[PDB]
Parts: C-alpha cells; structure tokens; sequence
C-alpha cells in the first residue's frame, strides 16, 4: 500500500507540492544569518 | 511478386561431425540428368566450399566428411543451386551457416598457477575432525590421546579400543610436487609412524619417511607405497632415537627428485633417497600419516603436523 | 497496399521491404501504429498582447518516431538470423534510410536509434521465432525528401552569364547548393523570392552577391543552408575569411522560381558552375504545390 | 529450448540453470517478462540545431535487469533449503555471472543485487513451497562478454620485435591490456583503426607510443580502459612520471583488426609481453557481422 | 504452518502469537501480506563512469515494516479487552520484539510504532468483534539477530595471553564487543579479515591495538559497533580520552573466523576478558552459510 | 505510447521529481566560479 | 641462525617468552649505529613462510 504511492513520493522528495518561493526565502534567511553579523555599521 | 525467389534457411555445422543435408527435406521430382551444387561464400565473395549432392528422381541427398567443412565458418553464406536437364539452375535455398558446436574461447588453459599453499594441524579438540580421512581401515579408525601422565600434548593415532594400525590423509591436497611436511612427535611406546608424501586420493602409491621406535629397531627408514597400510622399504636404514618432543621435517624435492629428513635445526639430511619410483604430477599430491603398533598402546605419534607446498 | 511501399536500407546497405508489395520478403514487417512519421512536427511560437497571444514564429522539430516491426521466420535459428541482421541494419552514430514510395515518388528519411531496440515477448523468443522489435528511431533532418535536382553550365569565355531555372515544388523552403570551379570572380542570386524574414522582402527581390576572387585550384562549394559552413574550398583555403562577412541569407520559398542569373568574370581559362536545388517535404506523399 | 540456456554462476560458485536444457533441476526456474536483458541501454544526446535538434553523441548507461525466479520444492524444508542457497548466491558488493549460451556461444553478464530481493507470496511461504524471487540486479559494466583472448611473446634477444594478430569482432570498441616484463623499452602500438575522437583518424594510423625505461623488477600493466590507470607498476614505482604525457589514446574499433607490431629494446635478458583483448558485446547472442 | 512461528513481546512483556503453532490463541493473529519483513532494504550507490556508472558502495535502510493483524473474540467486551492489550502492547519511544522461530533457530526484530495503528473497520468494531488493526512499524536497527555467543577467559597471572575462537555464521558483518576489567594493560584484536574497505585488507590482517592503561576500578566496555561510543569505563572516567584517537576500525566480516588472540599486560590481581560476538542476519530464517 | 506521459512529462521537464537544493547549489557554484578570481586577497 | 650455507647454526635459542601465532606474524629490520654513518646494512632482503 505504502510503496508505490504517495508514502514513496514523499521518498522521492519535493516531486508534488513545495514552492520555490519558501525555499528561496529560507536560503535567504540562511544566507542573511551568515554575514548580518560580520557587516559593518557604515 | 512477379518472380519466385529462394527460401532463406540455416545449415549446422559441427566440428568432427559429418555435414549431411537428409533427402527427405529435399524432396521434389527430378528427372535423370538433374544436378544440385551447394556453395559456402564468406562476406567478401570469396567462396570457402563448393560440394554436389546426390540427386535421385525423389531426393537430393548431401553428406560431406567433417573435414571438408571444418573451413567454413560460423555465419558463412551459402546457397543450394537445382539444375535441371536443359534449364539455366535455380537457387532453391540461400542463407548463413551456423556452427552448433562446444566453443572453446581459450586458446590454451595453461595449468593455472595454483600459488603455495600451507596447512598445520595440533589436535587439542575432543575427536580428530573432518580434515583427516581415514584409509583403509575406514571411518572411525582414529582418535586423539590425551597422554596427560606425561604432561605431553594430545596425539592422533588409531583408537587401540578396535583397530592396532590405521592411516589418515590431509583432506587438501597440494598444489605442487616439492613438499616440507614438519612434524613434532613423541615416543611413548613401541610402533612404527609413516609420513606419507605423494600420496594418491587412496593412498596408493607414495613416498614416505617411516619412524621406528622400540626396545630394539630405533630407526628411520625410507618406504614406498603398496596400500594405505602397506608398504616396501628403500635402501638401507639410519638407526635414530626419538624423544618427546622430537620434531623431523621430511622434504620432498621434485627437481633433484629425492626425499630427505632432518630431525631439529640441522639441515645435514639423517636420511635421504632418489629415484624411487613413484608417480607424481596432478593427482599424486596427497599427504597422511600412518601408525602401526604391534600392542594396542600408543607407540610414536604425532602431537603437532604442517605442511607446506615447495622447498 | 499497393499504393504504398516502406522501404529500409540500413547502414550497412542491407535492403528491406517493411510495407508494401514484396513485404516481408526478408522476414521483417511493419507493425500498425508508428508516430510522428507523416508531418514534420512544427511547434509555434507566441508573445503576450492586448487581444491574447501574438504569433511569433515557428520552428521546425526533429522526428521521434516509435514504430514496431515484425521479425519471423519458420525455424527459430533462421529467426535468430533474421533478427541479428535487423538488429545489424541499425546504429546510433550512423543513420540508414527509410524510404517510402507511393504515386507522388519516392522520398526517403534518414534515421538513427534514439535508444536501445525493446525486442521479443515477455518469454523467450526461440517459441516462437516470430516476435515484435520496437524501436524508437530519430530524424534529426525531420523533412522527407527526394533526390536534388541538378543543374550544370560551363563556358570558355573570360566573362559569361546564365539563367537557371529553378522552382520549388515542395511544402517547404529550400536551401540552394552551388558548386563552382576556379580562377573566376563569381556573382551568385540570393533572391528574397518576396520572403519578409529580414523586412526586406522586395527589397532583396534582385538581389546579387559577389563571391570573392577565387584563386586557382580553389573550386568552392556554396551551400546557403545553416547547417553547414557557406564557402568551402576543395583546397582547404579559408575562402570565407576573404568574404567580408557577406553570405547567402534567402531559401527558395515554396511555389517560387525563376530564371536566377549566374554571372562569371575574370576567368581567363572559363569555368563551370552547378546548381543544385534540394526537394524537401514536410510528408511522405502529397500532391504538388503550385 | 534447447536453442537458448541461461545460467548462474553465484558469488559462492554455485551453479544454477535458470532456462534451456537441465532448468530447475537445482529448484529454481526463470520467470518470463525480464527486462534490459538483451540490448545495451544507450543513451543518445541531442543539441539545439537549425532544423531542431542535431545529434550530438551517444552514451551507454548501466543494465539494470528486473527478473523473477521461481525457487520449488515438494517438501518445505528442502525448499527452505533451496531458497536459502538462492539468496546465499547473490551479494551487493561483489558480482555473479549471468552466462547466455546460444548457437553464437558463450556470453556473460556481471550482475550484482541492486536492491534487496522481494520474494514470495502475501502469505506464509511454506504453505506452497514454491514461491518467486522479485530480483532487480544491475550490471555496472553493460555489455555482454565472452573470455578475452590472450597472447603470449617470450624473446631471449636483447633487441626483437613481433606481430600480434588483432580483430575486434563485436559490435563495440574493446580496449587492449598489455603485460610487460622487466627491464627493457617497449615500444607498443596505439593504431587509431581510424576512429577520429581526437581529430587524428588518419594521421594515427600507425601510431605507436614509446613506454619509459624500465629498470629491472618493475614489471608493468599497460591498460587502455580508461577505468583503470595506464601504466601501473607491480612494486609501486612512479612509472608514469618519466612518459612526458605520452597515453595510449584508442580502442580497437569494431571490424578492425591487423598484425599490431610490439617492439623491444634495450632487454639485457629478453623479454615477455602479454596482450589481453576483450570480447565485448551489446547482446546475448548474434551472428558475426563484418 | 508448523514451519514458521511469528511472536510479539510488547513493551509491557505480554506475549503474542500472530503465526505458527498455538496462533490467534490470545485473540490476535497476522494477515496476509506483510512487507519489508523478510530482507534488510539496502540501497547501492553508483558514480558516473565511462562505461555508464560505477558502483561506489551499499547502505543498509531501516526497515519500514506495514503489517495487519486481526483481533477477535465472540464478545464485544472481550474483544475490547484484546484489542486494549495490544494497542498497550505497543509504543513509540521503546521497541518491542518480533520473534521468528524457524527450524534455522529464532531470530528477534526491535520494533517501534512508526505512526498511528489504523484500526477497525468502517462500522463501529463492536458489530463485529472481529476487526483489522493496520500497523506501520519500523526497525531502526534492520537486520534480525539471534542471542550473542560469549566467552569469558580469567586470570591470575600479571601477565597473560588467551584465544578466543571467532566465526561469523551469519550473512553480514558483525561488530564485537569487550568486557575488560581493571586494572591492567590489554592489547586487543582488530584484524581486518582481508576486508579492503580502508585499502589496508592484508595490511591489517593482525591489527592490535593496545587500550589505555586502567587504573583500580575501571572496568572497560570495549564496543566496535558505530552506534556507540567505544571505551565505556563503569567508573564513569574518560576511558577513551587517554587513547589518543586509536579506535577499533574492523568488524568480524561473513565467512571468517580465527583464534583472536588477547593480552593482558601489568596487571598485578590478574584481570578477565569477556568476548560478545552478535549473530546478526539479515532474513528472518537463512541455512548457516560457509 | 510515448506521447501522453512520462515520455512528455520529460519534455515538460522537472514537472516531477526534481530537488531545490542542488539547484541552488549548482547556481551558488555558479557565480562562485565566475565572482571568485576577482574577488581580493585581502 | 645459520651463516653462509653451513648446515650447523651459527646461533641457536629456544623458548624465548614471546607470543606467538595469528597477529604475531610480521617481519622486519632494524639498525643502531652510535655514528652517523652505515654499519651492518642488508643489500638483499627475502622472507618465506615456513621452514
């Protein structure tokens, strides 16, 4: 039942729904933690 | 299709086997005078044979000794030609020739080089184990003794409950002539102990090193061998004493054919023979042990056994 | 039928009739259902507007055509022969022939394996020495076509000029060829045939181009169409690099043709000059174009 | 039939006969619908061109072969036994040969597990002791082989030279091994066959490639798999540094073949050299082509 | 069937028979079709090669087992009885066994609820007493293991020297583990077994390694597998601290097995050794292999 | 057979399975390749 | 030890208390020198499993 179906797209990974506008701003974000702190106050 | 053409078929070939083509798969009505040729053509035009079959007024018959087709090879061309009395010839059937045959890929199976090999043996478990094969007197013909009122290690010999002489042989087999068997043995009685080399898988024919100990032989000896408990002595004789703890390497080299014993590290050889005539070679390179005891006690028996392939 | 025969000169020059009269003669036939093998598969092009979508264009795309064959003989080792030879007909880096005939002509495409032949039943084919091979063949020139018509002057005088006629009575542009010999300053037409790809249509109706001043030895061949380089030297001299970026923009249009002038100067020996006019199909069969 | 066997020679040394003569006589038969068994998966790689795509290359992609078996006995143990030893012959890690013998002979496959097995029914499987084995195994090299033929030159001269007999007769190109002994300067050929990959097809005709020096005890293994390094030293040397980026460049060819000539010099005590060509295949069986 | 006995040991100790002999006899038994139960998944890795793609190695995947059971009683009550103690049998954070008894021994399975059992039928369970309880459980730890073989070897000289006999019966590599006490000195085996996985398989073929010294009181648990850490002192002391980035790298591969050899070293009491050896497979019955 | 599903989803391209992260990582590669000789020492 | 191709060891010793078997089964060389300069060096090295 499992394999075959939905349980294994969702092993497959980001086939059916994901966006790309939540994933861009996440990596964002990642990227905005990273060197936010190490940019200077001028 | 305005004009009839031939019929696509395959011919067999087979290497040894005599080409035939049966006149009942050639039937037809052919008038005396009627000729039939079949041809064999490789990719290039060239033609690799030409035979005439036997045409009779019901039948055309083939039959082609092997030799004559051991030429054509596999996926030749060919085409089967009827000419009838006073007419052009007709191609009845056309194709390729297959050879239905055992291939042999290898141009040459050298004997593989079947590297050194090495086996030891020290017998501290309960009963002998597989690795040993009884001879002769058949299966449960061994035993192991404990002689722990010499504070000794255990030794293989016959279980004296049955049998007084029995013989083993190593369940492996070597893989070149030249053999080290390095055995370390006690006296702890009177018997005779074989060490057999060359050995055939029933223990035929073989050399072997054979130490005597009793109250008066003291002895090592060089046999051959006529039956797993049987044998026939070579040469003369070297009077020996044997201790406990006595370890003898007894090599067999196969260039500078001879066999030869040496007892502790000294290499000068105690005793030494050539020329026995024994066969050798790929089935001949078993070894064994083997006692014989006039009483039914331990007599000289071996508590440690290593083999190894090549000097 | 006999209306239609589906011929397959393979790689390796092999001959096989797949449909028609004589089919399955060599032991191979034509299963029904084979794709994309009539029209030339033509995506069109759009661009955002106020009514819509405006037409941008079109291109032309290859062919993918799956089509299954029929391999079968009576004996399982004459089918094992058939099928190997089949298989033999076939390659990816090389493409063979497929040629259908019909009351229009003969006009043939050149294919190649896409991917590996799904051959045989699901049990093993040696039960029934009659088995399907499907495979899935690609024409990278996707346009049927025939063979060119060709066309040869030649002249002893040091300057001349000539007329070829020439027409295009397929269902798509052609791209004309030119083969000329050397010493000898050519002009050759790259007419517009009213075509407005460049939004010169009539503008380019006469137009002429002048070949740079061969050298001898130096016979050339001109080929307009884009898949190839335009000039090209028999001698291997960079003849295109002495052309100042001109080059021949025009295909011979559909329903199009002409008397289209040659002309030939300072050419003390008097060359020779041929044309060759590719006929191009977007179909196996059809009726001609006027 | 009797026109096609298929068998198993396991990781362990067992010998199993899926189909043909002598099938299940070790408890397991082959099921039908096998898939990528027959042809070599290749891949054809295609680039934007004018008239849509051209074609742009070929890739061979790996096997992976999906088949069932069906392990039977008529008592449970025995059959518990069978499929134990069934399981016991395959492995991940190392491969087992699947050998195809026709009237073409011999040709094997080296397969390994891909996945892990499936096998038996929804219910208990000794309730029917005969149950099939779902197995999705993949073969990293694609191409069917049979045994590669070796040959042997043994000199005592210091200076000598010999012609190896070489025909490639598959359908794809094969890459030769050499084995050469110690001390001594070879001198192997590096014939294109006309293969044109490094736009040299006719200027590499009879090429040969000059090895380094070899001092004595450094024995080589001259590979031209591109797999596996080109020369390779037995006691660890850097043989590679001293040959100045000199490389065994091409493959034998298919219907290719000649008398390659191998030379040495500079061998106080002769020299052998041994030439390993493989037997390579894209299908279990077919008829020579040339 | 009398083959095969499948048992449950919830996370409470009660105990189930599911299959086999005495099944259903405390109201639950097994439905059909049960998957990722037999073979540990594993998942093959593959790089890009020349040849299509080269395999790069295996990982074993935690098992995903989906299996129904069925809970039934003539009464409603004790139907709700039933299906109370095994939904108690059951839990998320701890693991409760699933016992394979076969003629090959019995082999256990550490299970856990991996979501929600799905229970009952569409009508409410109590028409029936009779209902279906859809189970999705999982095996962090995939493979099925039997009881582990241990050895003890104690002594009273201050130094000392033992073998212990090893043997991997089973289909997959096992990791051993030490029991040491202190204090005293030990030098440990880590013998390769010919394994290549660090390209040092001869190299490390009798690999000792020598463990910190312990001082009073630090017995040491010594365990290779990667799920732990290796030195444990009981003590609590950091053990592995003071052994500076020595490790035991190799696991007792399938098919092996020798005479390991253990030394005891400045040991003035005169310590013990205790040897565990885990019976891993990775089926739930399988023939001893050799 | 082709034309109508997985053989046209190929030609729809990354409709099914298809991942964000080596996207992004493969475009980050990208501009890393074509900003980092550039970029200062300092 | 034996020196040359004499039959009768050069050196000989017995029972020595060192561990012996699997794991035990390596070989090698080693030198000491109180100079900096070559003392007893082997110009040819061969190993053989058994005796």
């Amino acid at each position: 039942s499992s394999g075959g179906g939905p349980a294994v797209v969702n092993n497959y990974g980001d086939i059916h729904t994901a966006n790309y506008d939540e994933f861009y701003k996440g990596q964002q974000r990642r990227e905005a933690q990273q060197q936010a702190p190490i940019l200077p106050v001028r | 299709m305005l004009s009839t053409g031939p019929i696509m078929e395959t011919l067999t070939l087979t290497v040894g086997s005599a080409f035939e083509i049966p006149g009942w798969k050639l039937r037809g009505e052919y008038p005396a005078g009627t000729t039939s040729h079949l041809v064999f053509t490789d990719a290039a035009g060239g033609t690799l044979g030409e035979f005439e079959g036997t045409v009779s007024a019901k039948e055309i018959h083939y039959l082609q000794a092997p030799d004559d087709v051991k030429n054509i090879p596999h996926g030749a061309n060919f085409q089967l030609f009827v000419t009838y009395p006073s007419m052009q010839p007709q191609c009845l059937y056309f194709g390729t020739a297959i050879r239905k045959e055992p291939r042999y890929p290898l141009s040459t199976v050298v004997s593989p080089e079947d590297s050194a090999v090495q086996y030891k043996a020290n017998f501290v478990g309960q009963y002998i184990g597989p690795m040993w094969k009884p001879m002769g007197n058949g299966w449960g013909s061994l035993g192991i003794h404990t002689h722990a009122l010499i504070s000794e290690a255990p030794s293989m010999g016959p279980n004296y409950s049955l049998f007084s002489s029995a013989a083993a042989r190593w369940l492996w087999s070597m893989n070149m002539d030249s053999v080290t068997i390095v055995v370390r043995v006690l006296n702890v009685g009177a018997g005779k102990f074989n060490v057999i080399v060359c050995a055939d898988y029933q223990m035929q024919t073989y050399l072997g090193i054979q130490f005597e100990t009793g109250i008066s032989n003291n002895k090592v000896h060089v046999i051959t061998g006529d039956g797993p408990l049987n044998w026939g002595y070579q040469g003369d004789a070297v009077n020996n004493t044997t201790a406990n703890g006595d370890v003898y390497t007894i090599k067999y080299n196969d260039l500078l054919d001879t066999i030869s014993c040496y007892k502790g590290t000294s290499l000068t050889p105690l005793i030494e023979a050539s020329g026995l005539d024994v066969p050798h070679g790929e089935g001949f390179r078993y070894t064994g042990l083997a006692w014989n005891t006039a009483l039914l006690s331990p007599g000289v028996e071996p508590t440690a056994w290593e083999a190894k392939d090549g000097v | 039928t006999d209306f239609l025969k589906i011929e397959l000169i393979g790689r390796d020059g092999s001959h096989w009739v797949l449909s028609g009269p004589g089919m399955g003669q060599q032991g191979v036939t034509l299963n029904p259902n084979l794709q994309q093998f009539y029209d030339a598969p033509v995506k069109t092009l759009y661009v955002p507007g106020p009514f819509g979508e405006e037409y941008a264009g079109k291109r032309v795309q290859r062919r993918e055509i799956v089509f299954s064959v029929q391999a079968y003989d009576e004996d399982p080792d004459t089918w094992s022969t058939v099928d190997s030879l089949w298989r033999w007909a076939w390659d990816y880096d090389e493409e063979s022939e497929l040629r259908v005939s019909t009351s229009d002509g003969t006009r043939f495409l050149k294919v190649r394996l896409m991917e590996e032949p799904k051959p045989y039943y699901e049990k093993d084919p040696h039960i029934t020495a009659d088995n399907p091979i499907v495979m899935t063949v690609t024409a990278t020139f996707p346009y049927w076509q025939d063979e060119p018509e060709e066309l040869i002057w030649t002249t002893l005088s040091t300057e001349d000029m000539t007329r070829f006629p020439v027409r295009n009575d397929g269902d798509v542009p052609v791209w004309l060829k030119w083969t000329l010999t050397a010493p000898g300053l050519w002009i050759l037409p790259d007419f517009s045939w009213g075509n407005d790809m460049y939004s010169r249509g009539r503008e380019d109706l006469g137009r002429t181009v002048a070949m740079p001043e061969l050298v001898a030895g130096e016979h050339v061949s001109v080929d307009s169409d884009p898949r190839v380089q335009t000039l090209i030297a028999v001698n291997g001299m960079p003849t295109q690099n002495r052309w100042k970026g001109n080059d021949l923009l025009y295909p011979l249009m559909p329903g199009k043709g002409a008397e289209i002038p040659v002309q030939l100067k300072n050419a003390p020996e008097g060359g020779a000059c041929k044309l060759t006019r590719p006929r191009w199909y977007s179909r196996p069969w059809s009726r001609p174009g006027v």
